[PDB]
């Protein structure tokens, strides 16, 4: 019936897993960010003549 | 005092032959030296 129709639209989740796997795995490439430091020292050179 | 010459009492190394039938000078010693090095940043790299 109609509404059963909609509720077997709703039923059929298990392929939109699929469908962006596969999008995925045709995608472009993956990457990996990496760490960085917080505050700093400030230093230099003093004793130059 | 050197031999046959006018020159006396030699203050210093002349240019003849310090070999002496030896075979090295040797020093000892321990430095202590600071510099800069940019080779411990060990936060640059991929994850896990």
């Amino acid at each position: 019936m109609a509404s059963l129709i909609y509720r077997q639209l709703l039923t059929n989740s298990y392929t939109v897993d699929l469908s962006d796997e596969i999008q995925e795995i045709g995608s472009t490439k993956s990457q990996n960010v990496t760490i960085n430091p917080g505050p700093f020292a400030q230093t230099g050179y003093a004793p130059v003549n | 005092k050197l031999t046959r010459t006018r020159l006396d009492r030699l203050y210093g190394l002349p240019a003849a032959d310090p070999n002496n039938g030896k075979e090295y000078y040797e020093i000892a010693g321990r430095f202590s030296l600071i510099s800069l090095v940019p080779s411990n940043d060990d936060y640059q790299t991929p994850i896990a």
